[PDB]
């Protein structure tokens, strides 16, 4: 499987775009319902860009156990969030505001500036053994189904003990 | 030369059958909504739509070109901020599910070994979009309105999975043509409804529920406050909610029949319709026609049966709905499976 | 697995859809409704005011046990595709993973967490 | 074994038994697979290779070697060469053997052919999950005693 | 198909027969399960009894890890949750919350622990940190009607969630640079054959490693959120954690670093100096000027004695590791003893700030004794036995020719003798006029008194006895 | 980055004998083969002529590897674990390579901002296991 | 250009991920944040897992389990605010220091 | 035998023909010979369907054969090199067709291609030197 040609960076940069919009409303706008929208918009464009790879499944599953289960969620518990229309006006709060975007911004220039010293095109060369394989006749639900349960056997069996002790400790603490 | 692309300017992508498929959906929405209002205000009534030609054939599109103009208001508290992108996320939900089904002999769309996980997947999004509308106003009877059908929506999609799940492990698959592969080899025997009527029992009253059947209990009792949260939703918005409310009662059922039923298949196995004449001359036409007909059919049955349910039972109000598919349909779409392990252990 | 232009084009084109319909209403349409339009129907009252309408307390659980019980199906889809391919072994596995979430809603449902 | 379909490429034609519901893998222009199982029989590819008949591409027992464990294999499996044979039946000369890719679970078996007429070195291909390879092992080797061109 | 877990897999017996019983039983569990999941424990000590003196062999598909020095660890973390079950029986009992789950998180956070000992997986050493951290929130929290508790909730699960998320983060980088691979040992190949080790990148995914790591275990630089949460929820789950915590986490340090990190050693042995030399300092000024019992501990027994067990660490040619065996050994039950003494006189009294531990030797003698030997002996004074333990920490470490830690670690011991002696002289006490009405309505008097007195022997015999147990501890080849 | 220094002998060895894919060379074998599961080595790689850009030694432990699952150079787990033509090196053995540029990294380097192997290179090892 | 501005993406939502946090006010929008910490990271693992390492997907199944981690960690975050809330009238973050 | 000239990999295509500008004539035609020599190790990976190596390589040493043949070019003998110019065209289309062979993955177009693509590069860059 592979893509249709120089429609691809079209996409991409449109995902960007979308993307960096998306995450600038999740984190300027006030009103918290507005803010959990626009976090789905942003799961939703990347669930996309999780689609446009050829990873199949870690891009539906992603777009059902998020863009569902956990935003309906997040929404339900912005019902219990009174009061909002804070102050606005070019890093409303104090001068954390713009210590915050200092530091975050020497964060990005730092690996912002490690990246673009790799050559990712040069380490891809390097293996030509790893993804050259498939394992003689397969496709992308049966890579997974099967190399979960042949190697990874103790994650797998460990993940539902998690998830009940997680659902017990839920209900026994959101309960009254 | 080749200085950027030669063959790869547009010429790869053609929007013909995308189109097709967009025009047939139209016309069996008007096809269903026919259905209903000629069936359900016609068993001990006077007939349907009338006065619209000879009948209501043309009342579809008609009542679909009125809502187009209709003045949208667009009220005051919440505005295209939200309003606007509230019925896109609920018409994109259903519209894009239309990819992975088929309807006959070599007529996917995309073979997408993922086609009814995608399915599982788009099915629920739409209380995304639902909770957005209800609350794109202020006022109550739309907030309260779309938040009742938003969490009973939620309430329902685990038995779906467990009995789309105790089919795909029946035919060892997740794309919709290879299940009825697995399913055309004894024309009806094979069928899966009864290999699994017990998870057909769930899915179907699951279904109900899920396309919003009943939204509203009765002809005079409201959709649970004044109305299901589309009141000020006036024009071409009503008209996108009603449109998604039927794709949602087409794509279960198109879904329900492609599982549990054969697919294209006859009474007698699919292949067997070749065999027993020792030659074929011109049967692809008469194929891509008879899939559409033996498929379209059963879903048309289950349309039928839906119609006829919804003046049978008082449906439930959302004290009782939630108990039903919690504490009823989850024990018995788990203990389905549990029983199909040890069935498919051979 | 082999092409998902198809699916690439139906996205863009049924996402062209809503903002169509949008547009070509828009066109044709009045421009006019200069009316309060500042309040919503049924509630011929003329009403306005009030908040704290949550009930979040009941329909809360039923979103948490949801929102937990629902991480068993993108595991389970793995396994309900590599039953055959594998031997028996994934069989018990499974068998284990479902049997903890049955567990767990039994336990849900004792202490009472699904409720009216 | 009862169905026998040229498959319309102008090139091969061989036998594939039952209802066989047709899929497209990657090795086009055919393919043939099962409902209830996965892993399922033949398919075959083409290539372009501008040599003679297979008799040239060296001994039989070291050409089959050379990719029955570097071509038809992947480093995290475990391949077992079975029986070999030569068919001449045109003097084509194919090769057509058995052999088994042992896999953390899957352990696949396969009924390999090879043709070198005037189509270049295009391949058949036969498989099972080892877990029932043995009941049908027969059935599937005059599928492969099929391979012929024109 | 294998008997690596059942150590493991006993607990999840012991698990699901806790959870089982509420669901079936009606009421005659609380002192019955009280046992009952001791029960499971000492099954799983004497199945790990088995395991001693064994191979390095590997696990399911080469997955977590059996050899030696893990299963030493695998076994501390066992009697850390034996000595801690009964102080967090009778607490929780007088307060009149559910028990059942209390325990079930307990051992479910043990059972974590147990599994990130080893977990040379990069995916396994994941996932057990959070089996390990999201049965954490819910026992910091356990008290929900009490402020304090949800405060140290919101600053625990906001700062476990964030450094989490860089520590992945890292290993999202380490998974990138060295063309795909997962396997612990199996780095260093694979990380050649991709030829970008020496290059940048390498160096980010240490340092957000590092970070990640240091949260767990909090030294001084991101110390922040210990000291809150050991004030905010309730004693025994601080204890706990205190002990359960540093052990799992200074467990899955040494792997982590040891194994994957041949090549940058010199950028890592700084590093982590860096912590140490912050740790023991930080630590220990802020716990002079403490008023209160839990928080002046989290200082001192955390804040800074999460010093000197690294202070080999960097100093390490394997033959220091049996040292900071014996110091973690001798940590727990120099820890585990105060923390017993502290939760028995809080739940007598009801008080918790320190200028209400005046007079207690009048009335009850033997208690202020047996908290006396314990602080001591944290302070590390010769006769008892931390005093060996940093000895023997520091004669191997000078031995190793860092020399600007071990003065400091002194210097910082020194200096921490200070609150020790504080408290110990506001025991010793008879101004009748002085002692607040608290200790002065004390009716002095099974499980507590157990606990205290074998914990805090432990305190002072291993201190003289420390050579079975050095002998031991040399064995160690991870 | 590119080359640093080092300092080591050789061992030197006898002729080396090709076997029609790479070059083989043996200087001891001791003990016992190796299947497909983890081994320990210790490497001592140079350039064709003269150079050395790595060795195991100028760390500590020697690197851990997969002799017989595809993680290494093609020439290595050809020439230790034992390639066509060629016996698998012993428990304790010790063997002398040199690598032609096709089983090795081939026409193409490793960059890192200035790559840290010559383009089109082809090596040389001395590896011994341990 | 897939390969390299995904990852020019990656710090680019990370760090605005980390920063939403710091500055948050409200309970609700620290986990929010938290949440677009980790898709970001999650975000960052697949890629390397599609260039390479497709013989056995290591990093999609790594995905897998940092989204299911994620969900847990999104049910107890809200079920902990539900005890907060009924606590105290009001869930203000920073107003709340009486542990220091 | 000593070491080789790396000659500008280096960067992470960012950097590269989007930041550290320059390209001189006959510099290209190191890139040109080198993606001749290049393309033709995917053989063993066309023979073993890898599918997503066959895409990636081929975008990469297009993107940078695709402005290579356009500064090489000039800079061959500009009095009589009508054929060089002649010769991307081919050596420009059958990459853009391999290209379409290899999304939809087809197997006898893509090794038939495969030959016929590298048996031209080694004519454009021999009208190089």
């Amino acid at each position: 499987m592979d893509l249709p040609g120089p429609i691809h960076e079209i996409l991409m940069l449109f995902g960007e775009f979308i993307l960096l919009l998306g995450g600038l409303g999740v984190v300027l706008l006030t009103n918290p319902i507005y803010s959990a929208f626009s976090l789905g918009l942003v799961l939703v464009c990347i669930s996309l860009f999780y689609f446009l790879l050829n990873s199949y499944f870690v891009a539906v599953a992603q777009l059902l156990i998020y863009v569902g289960a956990i935003n309906v969620l997040i929404i339900f518990a912005v019902m219990f969030v009174n009061g909002s229309e804070w102050s606005k006006d070019k890093n409303y709060w104090t001068i954390g505001d713009g210590f915050t975007s200092l530091v975050c911004i020497t964060f990005v220039f730092s690996l912002m500036t490690t990246i673009p010293d790799t050559s990712w095109y040069g380490i891809l060369w390097t293996t030509r053994s790893n993804q050259i394989v498939e394992q003689g006749l397969i496709n992308n639900v049966q890579q997974i189904g099967i190399h979960l349960a042949t190697d990874f056997y103790l994650p797998f069996e460990l993940i539902s003990i998690i998830l009940l002790v997680s659902l017990i400790g839920a209900i026994t603490m959101a309960r009254q | 030369s080749k200085l950027e692309l030669l063959k790869e300017v547009y010429g790869l992508i053609s929007i013909l059958p995308i189109l097709t498929l967009l025009l047939g959906i139209t016309i069996e929405v008007l096809v269903i909504v026919w259905l209903e209002r000629e069936i359900s205000a016609s068993i001990q009534q006077r007939i349907g739509p009338e006065y619209a030609g000879p009948l209501g054939l043309l009342q579809a599109i008609a009542d679909g070109t009125k809502l187009l103009f209709k003045e949208d208001i667009l009220p005051s508290r919440g505005d295209i901020s939200l309003f606007s992108i509230g019925p896109s996320i609920a018409v994109i939900s259903v519209l894009l599910s239309f990819l992975v089904i088929p309807l006959g002999y070599h007529f996917v769309l995309a073979d997408l070994s993922i086609g009814v996980f995608l399915w599982i997947a788009i099915s629920s999004i739409a209380p995304i979009g639902l909770l957005m509308a209800g609350y794109s106003s202020n006022n109550k009877y739309s907030f309260l309105g779309g938040l009742r059908a938003a969490a009973q929506s939620i309430s329902y999609e685990i038995p779906l999975t467990f009995c789309v799940l105790a089919i795909s492990l029946l035919s060892n698959s997740l794309s919709t043509v290879d299940i009825v592969e697995a399913q055309s080899k004894y024309g009806f025997f094979g069928w899966n409804i009864w290999r699994q009527p017990i998870g057909f029992l769930v899915f179907l009253i699951s279904s109900l529920a899920e396309c919003e059947r009943l939204p509203f209990d009765l002809p005079e009792a409201e959709e649970e406050l004044v109305a299901g949260y589309q009141t000020e939703y006036s024009g071409i918005k009503y008209g996108l909610f009603y449109l998604v409310s039927y794709l949602n009662l087409l794509v279960s059922s198109l879904f329900v029949t492609v599982l549990y039923l054969g697919g294209w298949n006859f009474s007698i196995p699919y292949i067997s319709f070749f065999d027993f004449f020792q030659m074929n001359k011109a049967v692809g036409i008469l194929e891509m026609t008879m899939g559409i007909f033996i498929t379209l059919t059963k879903a048309y049955l289950f349309l039928f049966i839906s119609i006829t349910i919804r003046w049978t039972l008082p449906r439930m109000r959302m004290d009782q709905l939630l108990n039903l598919g919690w504490k009823f349909l989850l024990p018995i779409s788990l203990g389905n499976l549990l029983l199909t392990t040890s069935f498919q252990l051979v | 697995l082999h092409e998902y232009d198809i699916f690439w084009t139906f996205l863009i084109i049924a996402s062209l859809i809503p903002i169509l319909a949008f547009s070509i209403s828009g066109l044709l349409a009045p421009v006019s409704e200069g009316p309060e339009k500042l309040s919503s129907y049924e509630s011929g009252i003329e009403p306005m005011g009030g908040a704290w309408v949550q009930f979040r307390i009941r329909y809360y659980m039923f979103a948490l046990v949801f929102v937990v019980f629902d991480v068993e199906t993108v595991f389970l889809y793995p396994w309900a595709m590599s039953f055959d391919v594998l031997g028996v072994s994934v069989f018990i596995e499974a068998l284990i993973f479902v049997l903890i979430l049955v567990v767990g809603l039994v336990y849900a449902w004792r202490k009472g967490a699904l409720e009216w | 074994n009862y169905r026998s379909y040229v498959d319309a490429n102008d090139g091969y034609s061989y036998l594939y038994p039952a209802d066989w519901r047709d899929f497209d893998f990657l090795g086009h222009d055919s393919a043939f697979k099962d409902r209830n199982v996965q892993l399922q029989s033949v398919r075959v590819a083409f290539i372009p290779t501008q040599k003679t008949d297979i008799r040239d591409l060296g001994p039989m027992d070291e050409a089959i070697f050379n990719l029955v464990n570097e071509v038809y294999a992947a480093p995290n499996q475990i391949p077992t060469i079975y029986e070999m044979q030569e068919r001449t039946v045109d003097g084509r000369n194919y090769w057509t053997f058995e052999y088994d890719l042992e896999a953390p679970g899957y352990g696949v078996s396969a009924f390999a052919t090879i043709a070198i007429g005037n189509g270049r070195y295009y391949t058949l291909i036969v498989t099972a999950n080892e877990r029932r390879w043995s009941r049908l092992r027969n059935k599937l080797k005059v599928v492969a005693d099929s391979f012929k061109i024109s | 198909n294998g008997s690596f877990i059942f150590p493991e897999c006993i607990l999840i017996f012991g698990l699901i027969l806790l959870l089982m019983i509420d669901s079936t039983s009606d009421q005659k569990d609380r002192p019955w399960f009280y046992f009952i999941s001791s029960t499971s424990l000492v099954i799983s000590i004497t199945a790990l009894l088995f395991r001693w003196r064994e191979e390095p062999i590997i696990s399911f598909s080469g997955n977590f890890q059996t050899n030696n020095f893990n299963e030493i660890f695998q076994f501390l973390i066992l009697l850390c949750s034996t000595l801690c079950i009964p102080l967090s029986v009778e607490y929780i009992e007088c307060t009149e919350m559910a028990i059942t789950e209390f325990l079930l998180f307990v051992l479910t956070a043990t059972l974590g622990g147990m599994f990130l000992c080893g977990a040379n997986d990069l995916i396994t050493i994941f996932v057990a940190p959070e089996c390990f951290s999201l049965c954490s929130y819910l026992l910091s929290g356990y008290t929900k009607r009490d402020l304090r508790s949800n405060e140290a909730t919101m600053k625990y699960l906001l700062m476990g969630g964030a450094s989490s998320s860089i520590l992945v983060h890292g290993f999202s980088w380490l998974y990138g640079s060295s063309g795909g691979e997962i396997e612990l040992q199996e780095i260093v190949n694979g990380l050649i054959n991709t030829q970008m080790y020496n290059s940048p990148g390498i160096s980010i995914a240490l340092i957000s490693i590092t970070v990640g790591l240091g949260f767990k275990l909090s030294p001084a630089p991101f110390h922040q959120w210990t000291p809150d949460v050991y004030e905010g929820s309730p004693t025994p789950v601080v204890a706990f954690l205190s002990v359960t915590s540093k052990v799992a986490a200074s467990a899955s340090a040494t792997r982590i670093l040891d194994i994957p990190f041949y090549f940058s050693s010199n950028e890592w042995h700084l590093l982590l100096e860096i912590l140490a030399i912050l740790s023991m300092i930080l630590g220990n000024l802020l716990a002079i000027t403490q008023t209160s019992m839990k928080r002046m501990l989290a200082y001192s027994s955390i804040g800074q004695i999460g010093y000197v067990i690294i202070g080999i660490i960097v100093g390490d040619s394997n033959d220091g590791y049996a040292s900071m065996i014996t110091y973690m050994l001798f940590y727990i039950s120099m820890n585990l003893g105060t923390f017993a003494c502290i939760v028995l006189f809080g739940l007598r009294t009801g008080t918790d700030n320190i200028r209400d531990y005046a007079g207690l030797y009048m009335k009850d003698p033997f208690l202020a004794l047996s908290l006396a030997l314990c602080l001591l002996s944290l302070g590390g004074l010769p006769p008892l036995a931390g005093f060996f333990g940093k000895l023997y920490l520091f004669w191997c470490g000078w031995q190793a020719g860092l020399y600007f830690l071990v003065s400091i670690g002194l210097l910082t011991s020194v200096l921490s003798i200070y609150y020790y002696l504080k408290i110990i002289k506001l025991l010793m006490t008879g101004r009748n006029q002085e002692i607040t009405p608290y200790v002065r309505n004390y009716r002095r008097s099974n499980s507590i008194e157990l606990s205290m007195t074998v914990c805090v022997i432990a305190s002072t015999i291993p201190g003289i006895s420390m050579n079975p147990i050095l002998a031991i501890a040399q064995d160690t080849l991870f | 980055a590119r080359a640093a220094l080092e300092l080591h002998r050789s061992l030197c060895p006898l002729l080396v004998s090709p076997r029609e894919l790479e070059f083989l060379q043996v200087r001891d074998p001791s003990f016992c083969s190796v299947s497909m599961v983890v081994t320990q080595i210790h490497y001592t790689a140079r350039f064709p002529d003269g150079t050395v850009f790595d060795s195991s030694y100028k760390r500590g432990r020697p690197l851990t590897m997969r002799i017989g699952a595809g993680k290494i150079l093609r020439g290595l787990q050809q020439g230790i674990g034992g390639g066509g033509g060629v016996t698998p090196m012993l428990v304790g053995g010790k063997r002398k390579l040199m690598i032609p540029p096709i089983l090795a990294y081939g026409p193409e380097p490793a960059g890192c901002f200035s790559e840290a192997v010559f383009a089109q290179a082809e090596m040389n090892f001395c590896a011994l296991a341990a | 250009m897939m390969f390299e501005h995904v990852l020019f993406l990656s710090v680019y939502l990370f760090s605005i991920g980390i920063y939403g946090l710091i500055t948050s006010r409200n309970m609700v929008r620290a986990l929010i944040c938290l949440e677009l910490i980790l898709n970001s990271i999650n975000l960052n693992l697949v890629t390397f897992s599609d260039l390479f390492d497709s013989r056995q997907l290591k990093g999609d199944i790594f995905a897998i389990f940092v989204i299911a981690l994620a969900a847990a960690e999104a049910a107890i975050g809200l079920s902990i605010l539900s005890s907060i809330h009924r606590n105290r009238k009001s869930t203000r973050i920073n107003q709340s220091n009486l542990l220091n | 035998p000593p070491g080789t000239v790396p000659r500008w990999g280096t960067r992470s295509y960012v950097r590269e023909r989007f930041f550290e500008p320059g390209l001189t004539t006959e510099e290209a035609a190191a890139r040109i010979r080198q993606t001749a020599e290049g393309m033709r190790t995917l053989r063993p990976m066309l023979e073993t369907m890898s599918w997503k190596y066959v895409l990636f390589y081929v975008r990469l040493k297009s993107k940078y054969l695709d402005l290579d043949l356009t500064t090489a070019m000039a800079g061959v003998p500009e009095p009589r090199r009508p054929e060089y110019v002649l010769v991307a065209n081919e050596l420009v289309d059958n990459m853009t067709e391999f290209d379409r062979f290899v999304r939809t993955p087809k197997v006898y177009e893509s090794y038939l291609y495969y030959e016929k693509t590298l048996k031209s590069l080694d004519d454009v860059a021999e009208f190089l030197g």
